[PDB]
């Protein structure tokens, strides 16, 4: 679980572009606020590597 | 100096170029900010300083990663001339820019 991979992102990424901050995904109408949920999304998902 | 970056409140990278008449200093990472001086960081650049009636110009470009500086100082309001700009640096930031400031003394 050391690897994570960005899932979720409100715009495709511009070449050689490094996006490292890490905020909860809004993929509803409510506000996350911080709180993972319905249409709430953790966006660095890990690797599963057996 | 200048201050570039998406949000500029510690949640994104935000490149930061400062002269003090010495020479250029040029980072990238992040930091909440607040108007200008008195008186976790991947990229670090120091050089000579962009400095010398005289009229100086610049142009800031970020093209596919890489941040493009060129520059012109000129003796001289602008002027009807033609004045060409030699370019100066073309750094490998590779942040998203949609904002900036300047700062002062
Ligand atoms: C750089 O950051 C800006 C600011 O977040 C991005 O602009 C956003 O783009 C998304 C989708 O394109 C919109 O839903 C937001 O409303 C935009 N925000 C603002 C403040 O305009 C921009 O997309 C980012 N650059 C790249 C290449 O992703
Ligand atoms: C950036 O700073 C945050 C908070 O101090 C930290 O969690 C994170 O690991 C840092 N980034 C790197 C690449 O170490």
């Amino acid at each position: 679980y050391n690897y994570l991979y960005r899932l979720f992102r409100k715009s495709n990424l511009k070449p050689f572009e490094r996006d490292i901050s890490t905020e909860i995904y809004q993929a509803g109408n409510k506000p996350c606020n911080g709180v993972a949920g319905f249409n709430c999304y953790f966006p660095l998902r890990s690797y599963g590597f057996r | 100096g200048w201050i570039f970056g998406t949000t500029l409140d510690s949640k994104t990278q935000s490149l930061l170029i400062v002269n003090n008449a010495t020479n250029v200093v040029i980072k990238v990472c992040e930091f909440q900010f607040c108007n200008d001086p008195f008186l976790n960081c991947t990229f670090e650049y120091v050089s000579q300083p962009f400095l010398m009636k005289n009229l100086r110009e610049f142009v800031f470009k970020n093209i596919d990663g890489y941040f493009k500086i060129y520059s012109k100082h000129t003796p001289i309001d602008l002027p009807q001339g033609f004045s060409a700009l030699e370019p100066l640096v073309d750094l490998p930031i590779g942040i998203n820019i949609t904002r900036f400031q300047t700062l002062l003394a």
